[PDB]
């Protein structure tokens, strides 16, 4: 039932997502990490685009 | 409804204790943040009415660059320190002062002589400095009723802070109804003088903003 | 090095450049202000450069 | 498996003998279908739509 | 050629207009330039790349 | 259209093959967003097979890229074309003149 | 959130220590069955045990006794 | 000396049949650019249109099709008719038909008449057709909202849009075109500091000056009223 949930986006799971999203961060890594600061982390802000 | 705007239901105002609120609204329509936050921007600073030091006739200066006997911040600070000082006046429009003190240590606004016109909310607030001897100051502040700011360069003469704001940034920020993602998240935040609070500040703000509204408003 | 990797690059320092400068003779030249809130203000309100 | 056999024992719902393999639209588009063509083997039963 | 061809209409001949900020209103300082450019648009799409 | 180009647009629209451009001058005696018809000036009329040229542009198609192709008719009902004329812009091109 | 754990590195001085400290306490929250030393303020288990290890409430020696505590009251 | 006056609504030049200038005389200074920039900022943005929205050309499955005696492909022909400027007085939605042979173009002028719905520019050109037996026949769905709804944002319920003939045009209610304002003196018999607003708007027709800007007055007193009483 989850995965139909989120299969056809209800309602519920954009507030699901953003306490999911909250306090977890992820790593940006851009192609040719040359130095150990090409692979940052940040924490989400869920953006629409 | 063709007609049907989200109104703000997040008015939450965060403040520091006396004269510095700010106050996260939320959420406007979209663009509606900029359009409110920089109408009431505009009419808190330019237009808000209040009563501030208008001029200052010293008993022994003519000049604006001179120095008395015994106090060392010279003319220019006490300018500067009499443009900060937040009176209140009752009915009367035109109020003058008399600062007549004698002695040594600080001159504090509570050096004021009083009236049932004039409150000074900060009597703790410096005035000037004086000289460790029989040295004296007076002088005829002339507080006067006035709307926005009047620079000394339009009019002893010293800068009308008529208004009592002191600082107003509003920043526009991202905010989410159910679904959508694109909206406006208004954070007003104020400081003033002290004769009124911010929370205050911005009511009477809106409310000179929406009367001149009322020859079109259609109920 | 220790040099911090924080630098504004190239919109922030031409914003501050363009702000933090002086020109000769500008509205409101040589007026006494009693803050930065003040100079703030002066600058919204429209009456210094 | 069990227990999805139990569960298949109890509603009922055979096990059917095909395996879904259709052809759907990517995840993300989202187009009107403004053709479709169909070609078959040679001397193989044209469908009603072919 | 290009400042005549401005002054033929009635654009400013210095390339540059005065704007203002559409959200405060207020006028830029320092007059922007202002016109016409032929701007294509790659197929590097982001619903590709995502 | 370029608001600012080199005039290089038009032999390039023209010499690729995106744009139909005519065979022989005429009369547009039918047009449609499928097909152009010209009746062909009857000076640049063979002897025998009277004749009259037709246009089938091609509508919507996927591209190797799967971008659209496709033709408008940019001539209309009764205009004269001469040889060597653009009848239909293809992609990215408005009125025989290259539009990226 | 947190921005910086600037304040949880002097509490435990390594780095890693600080990390491995607090995923032990934060798994210990979330699986599981113990509960934070500070007023949770829609966190998740990794900031709460950070703010625990910023107070000085949390680290590995007061994990370790932590845990002796239980084994004996288990018996 | 506590106390604005309050801009009254002084004569509305009407110069053309879009675009009219409206002048609000007795500001204050200083609330002549707040109140013209917040009107500007509602008129641009807010404001209620009657957008078409839907359209069912008659033998028609999608808009990438050709269709046979009339030149704009069914694509163009929605974009045509996208910028069909129509004011309807009663209802929040109006069907309108379109049926027209023989050659020529069809304009605005060729759609069929309901007593609230008026259409502003009749010489606004919708299509060509080229063939003397050939017929365009189309339903057009004429509606009010506010701002743009793309299709995409359009067809998220979509009422369960049963027939593939429905092509669905993408909306922009919102009359206004560009809104340029200016505040000059007035001419009050004393003070001096008296300014005057000139708003010059230009909408698409379909809604009138002075009803605009009430409108937009009417929007920032509500939100005002909100932000009055925290």
């Amino acid at each position: 039932a989850a995965k139909k949930m989120v299969e056809r986006e209800e309602a519920v799971v954009w507030d699901i997502l953003d306490e999911v999203i909250r306090e977890h961060p992820v790593l940006l890594n851009r192609a040719p990490t040359l130095h150990r600061l090409g692979i940052q982390a940040f924490e989400p802000v869920l953006i629409e685009g | 409804s063709v007609t049907e705007f989200l109104k703000p239901r997040l008015v939450d105002i965060e403040q520091v204790s006396s004269t510095h609120a700010k106050v996260t609204l939320e959420p406007l329509e979209r663009g509606f943040g900029h359009t409110l936050g920089n109408a009431l921007r505009r009419i808190l600073l330019s237009s808000m009415p209040g009563c501030a030091v208008t001029e200052v006739e010293i008993d022994g200066v003519l000049h604006e660059y001179s120095t008395k006997e015994g106090v060392q911040e010279d003319i220019l600070e006490i300018l500067l320190n009499l443009k900060g000082l937040a009176v209140r006046v009752q009915g009367k429009d035109e109020v003058i002062l008399t600062l007549n003190k004698s002695g040594i240590g600080p001159v504090t606004a509570a050096d004021i002589t009083h009236d049932g016109d004039v409150e000074i909310v900060k009597p703790q607030h410096v005035i000037c400095h004086l000289t460790d001897e029989n040295a004296s100051i007076s002088m005829r502040i002339k507080v006067q009723r006035g709307r926005g700011y009047v620079p000394a360069s339009t009019r002893l003469l010293v800068d009308a802070c008529y208004s009592p704001v002191e600082r107003i940034a509003y920043n526009v920020e991202a905010a989410r109804v159910e679904q959508r993602t694109d909206l406006d998240k208004l954070v007003i935040e104020m400081e003033t003088n002290g004769t009124i609070d911010p929370e205050e500040a911005i009511r009477r703000a809106a409310t000179i903003l929406a009367e001149q509204l009322e020859a079109f408003v259609d109920l | 090095n220790g040099e911090p990797i924080i630098v504004p690059s190239q919109d922030v320092v031409l914003g501050l450049y363009y702000m933090t400068r002086d020109c000769v003779n500008a509205k409101g030249e040589g007026m006494v202000l009693t803050g930065p809130k003040e100079a703030e203000r002066l600058y919204r309100s429209g009456l210094a450069s | 498996t069990p227990e999805e056999k139990l569960l298949r024992a109890i509603f009922g719902e055979k096990a059917s003998d095909v395996k879904d393999s259709s052809l759907r639209v990517p995840n993300g588009v989202s187009g009107t279908v403004i053709d479709v063509q169909v070609f078959t083997r040679d001397g193989v039963e044209k469908d009603k739509r072919a | 050629e290009i400042k005549e061809l401005l002054k033929l209409g009635d654009l400013p001949t210095s390339g540059q207009i005065r704007l203002y900020d559409g959200r405060t209103g207020e006028q830029f300082e320092r007059p922007v330039t202002v016109g016409y450019m032929y701007m294509l648009k790659l197929n590097h799409l982001v619903d590709d790349k995502m | 259209k370029p608001l600012v180009g080199t005039g290089m647009e038009r032999a390039v629209a023209v010499d690729s093959g995106v744009t139909a451009v005519a065979k022989r001058g005429g009369v547009v005696q039918y047009v449609d967003a499928s097909r152009i018809v010209i009746k062909v000036n009857e000076d640049e009329m063979y002897p025998g097979e009277a004749g009259i040229d037709i246009y089938n542009l091609t509508k919507y198609t996927r591209s190797n890229q799967n971008t659209c192709i496709n033709q408008m008719p940019c001539v209309s009902l009764g205009e004269p074309v001469e040889r060597g004329d653009v009848l239909a812009d293809g992609p990215s091109t408005d009125l025989g003149e290259l539009a990226l | 959130a947190r921005v910086t754990v600037q304040d949880a590195v002097e509490k435990i001085g390594n780095r890693f220590d600080l990390v491995l400290v607090a995923a032990r306490r934060a798994r210990q929250m979330q699986v599981g069955g113990k509960d934070p030393l500070v007023p949770e303020e829609n966190d998740k288990t990794t900031v709460i045990a950070l703010r625990e290890i910023e107070e000085g409430l949390i680290n590995n020696q007061i994990l370790d006794v932590r845990e002796r505590q239980e084994q004996q009251e288990q018996e």
